[PDB]
C-alpha cells in the first residue's frame, strides 16, 4: 500500500518536519539460527588477553522496547509498497533513564 | 518534562543548524552535539526529530537531509557522557531505513544513495558493537533481517546492496558464514550484467556497483582461506573476476607486510 | 516471584545539584555555539576557544527587545 | 506521558539467590563453594539468570589477570565447570564470552610470584585445558570453534622466543586436544623443543621462570610422546632408537610406554 506519511503534532519535536510538510493541526539454511549465534558471528579471539599491561536491584533494567518490541517493524524497506500504515508517536519521556530530572 | 526556554532555544538552533543553510554552522552544531556535556534531557527530542525525519523522506526522498541526519546520528554516538541505551530502539530502525530502502534518491541515476548505503551501514557496525548484549540481542536481530533481505529473491539491487554492505561492515566472521554460501548468486547477477537484452535500465549501475562491493569485501575473506598460489582461484571462482580481486588483494597484504 | 525497581534518588540536594548543572551546561553549549557561528567579539587579543563573546548587534527599535516581556 | 516504571525480569528471591551464589563462588570458604558449585551444576531454572553469571565470570577473569590472583581464577574455571555439565540450560549462546576467558587463563602470564604457585598454576593451566577441549567436544558446527581455537594454539606454538608460561599454557592446551592432534601436529616440531631446553640449560640465569616453564613443558611434550607411539607401532628397539629423535625420553620413554602396556594388560 503507498505510505503517503500522515503527523497528528505539528507541535512537539519533530514539528520542523511536520511543518516542511505542510501538515496542518492534527489533521492526517543460512537462516538457521546457528548462524546468528554469536560464537559464529564475533571475532572473540581479540578478547584473549596476552601479557596484559537485593530489595532493589542490583543489576540494571535494560530498554524493554528494545529488548522486547519488534522495532523491526519501523524498517521502511519499500517507500511505495510499505505494508502498514505509520503513524505519528508522541514524545514518551521514559522515567527508567536516570539523567533525566523527571 | 517540558524543556526550559535554555534548552528549547538549543534545541531550536541545533536542529534548524541541520538543515542545510550552510556547512559551517552544521559542522559547528555537529561538533556541539559530539562534545557537549549535559545534553541529557533533550536526547528524547533528538531521537524522536531524527526517526521522524527520516520517516518524512518517504514523502520526500531527499538523499542530503538523510545524509545529515546520519552525521546527527554519527554524532550523537561519539558524546562520551550521554548514554543511548534506552533510545537506541528509536535509532535502529531509522539507521535501518537509510541502509535497506531501494529508493533513496530523487533522481536514482546520478545521486550517489550508494555513500548514504556505505556511510549508515558503517553506523550500524557501529551500534551494535557498542550496544549488543546478550539480554539486547540487537546484532542477531540485524543480522537476521539483513539475510532475510539477501536470500529472499525479487529484493531490488538498492536493497541488496545495502544488506551486503551491512553484513561486510560487520565483520569477517559474518562474511564467512553469510556472503560466501551465496556467491554463486554473482553468477545471477552477471546474467543481467555481460548479457542483458535491456542495456539502457537502471539495473546496470546497481548490478555491477553490488558487483564491486562483493567482491572488494570477498577478497580478504579469499585471502584468508585459500592458498598462498591461487593460480586459478578466480577460474574456481564465479565469473572469474572476484579471483582476480583477491589476487590483487594478496598483493595488496604482501605490500602491507612490506610497509610493516 | 516478586518483582523488584530500580533505586529512586529521591534527594533534594542531588536533585538541586542535577538541575543546576544540567542548567549551567545546556546554557553554556548554546552560548558558546551562537558565539562560534556568528560574529564575536573578545575581552582578550585574538580569543576566541576560552570566552568567546556574542557582537553587539544594534536593534533597529531597541524598546521592544529591552521592555517587553518575553514569558507571560 | 511517562513510560511505566520497569521491573528486572529476575525476582528478589532470584537476584538474592545470584548474590549468595557469587559471594560463596569466590571461595572464602570451601563446603560454601562446593554446594554453591553443585547448585549451579544442577539448578534446573538457572536460565534466564545466566547472561548475568557469564557476563561476571568474563569480566572477572579480565579485571583478574591485571593483578594475576590465582584464586579467584581457579574459583571461575570451576565456575565454568559447574556451568557446563548443567544439563537444563543452553550454553552456547553464551559460549563467545566463555571460551576467551579460558584461553586467557591458559595463555596467560603470572602477574604473581613466578615459582611455588606454578605448580597451580599448571593446574589452572590444567583446569583451562580440561574445560577448553570439553567445549571443543560440543558446541561443534563447520570450521568455527575448534579450528579457530586450534589456529590459535598453533600461532602461539610456533610464535618466536616466547613468554615460557605462554609457551607451557598452550603447550598444554594443544596437547590435550585428543588422539590424533597430537599424532598430526606435534610430529614435525621435535628439533625446537629440544633447542629451546638447550638455551634454557646453557644460559645460567636461574632466578626467571624460564627453567621452571622449559622442565614443565619437556615433562608434558614427552609423556604425549610416548603413547603417540605406544599407539601406532610396536614396542620393539626401546632402547636407542629414540635417538633418532633426538634422544629427549629414550628408555624413559620406553618405559612409560611399558607402564602404559600393563595397564592395556590390567583392563
Amino acid at each position: 500500500d503507498t505510505k503517503p506519511r500522515v503527523a497528528e503534532w505539528r507541535y512537539g519535536p519533530a514539528r520542523l518536519w511536520y511543518d516542511m510538510l505542510g501538515v496542518p493541526e492534527d489533521g492526517s539454511d543460512l537462516l538457521a539460527d546457528e548462524n546468528f549465534l554469536m560464537v559464529t558471528q564475533l571475532h572473540w579471539e581479540d578478547d584473549i588477553i596476552w601479557d596484559g599491561e537485593p530489595w532493589y536491584s542490583i543489576f540494571p533494567i535494560d530498554n524493554e522496547d528494545l529488548v522486547y518490541g519488534r522495532w523491526e517493524d519501523n524498517i521502511i524497506w519499500d517507500a511505495q509498497a510499505m505494508p502498514r500504515l505509520l503513524e505519528p508517536p508522541v514524545l514518551t519521556l521514559d522515567p527508567n533513564d536516570e539523567n533525566l530530572i523527571l | 518534562h517540558e524543556l526550559s526556554v535554555e534548552q528549547q532555544l538549543y534545541y531550536k538552533e541545533i536542529t534548524e543548524a541541520c538543515v542545510g543553510s550552510c556547512e559551517a554552522k552544521r559542522a559547528e552544531a555537529l561538533q556541539s552535539i559530539a562534545t557537549d556535556p549535559g545534553l541529557y534531557q533533550m536526547l528524547p527530542r533528538f531521537s524522536t526529530f531524527i526517526s521522524e525525519g527520516v520517516r518524512v523522506n518517504v514523502v520526500q526522498n531527499n538523499l542530503a537531509l538523510l545524509i545529515y541526519l546520519m552525521r546527527m546520528v554519527k554524532a550523537l554516538m561519539d558524546n562520551p557522557t550521554l548514554y543511548l541505551e534506552k533510545y537506541v530502539h528509536e535509532l535502529i530502525p531509522a539507521v535501518m531505513t537509510c541502509i535497506v530502502s531501494r529508493q533513496l534518491c530523487l533522481r536514482p541515476d546520478v545521486d550517489n544513495h550508494w555513500a548514504l548505503r556505505d556511510f549508515a551501514a558503517r553506523l550500524v557496525a557501529q551500534i551494535c558493537k557498542h550496544f549488543s548484549t546478550t539480554t539486547n540481542n540487537i546484532q542477531s536481530r540485524i543480522t537476521k533481517t539483513f539475510t532475510k533481505s539477501w536470500v529472499d529473491e525479487k529484493t531490488p539491487w538498492t536493497t541488496r546492496y545495502g544488506s551486503i554492505a551491512g553484513l561486510a561492515e560487520l565483520g569477517h566472521d559474518v562474511i564467512k558464514t553469510l556472503i560466501l554460501p551465496r556467491l554463486q548468486q554473482e553468477g545471477e547477477r552477471i546474467r543481467s550484467v555481460l548479457d542483458g537484452p535491456v542495456l539502457s535500465n537502471i539495473d546496470r549501475i546497481g548490478a555491477d556497483h553490488v558487483q564491486s562491493l562483493l567482491l572488494k569485501h570477498c577478497a580478504p575473506v579469499l585471502a584468508k582461506l585459500r592458498p598462498p598460489p591461487d593460480n586459478q582461484d578466480a577460474y574456481r571462482a564465479e565469473f572469474g573476476s572476484l579471483g582476480p580481486l583477491l589476487c590483487s588483494q594478496v598483493v595488496k597484504a604482501r605490500a602491507q607486510a612490506a610497509l610493516q | 516471584k516478586t518483582p523488584t525497581y530500580r533505586e529512586p534518588v529521591s534527594d533534594y540536594q542531588v536533585l538541586r545539584e542535577k538541575a543546576a548543572s544540567q542548567r549551567r551546561d545546556v546554557e553554556r553549549a548554546l552560548t558558546r555555539f551562537m558565539a562560534k557561528t556568528g560574529e564575536t567579539q573578545s575581552l582578550f587579543k585574538d580569543d576566541v576557544s576560552t570566552f568567546p563573546l556574542i557582537a553587539a548587534r544594534p536593534f533597529t527599535i531597541p524598546y521592544l527587545t529591552a521592555l517587553l516581556p518575553s514569558e507571560l
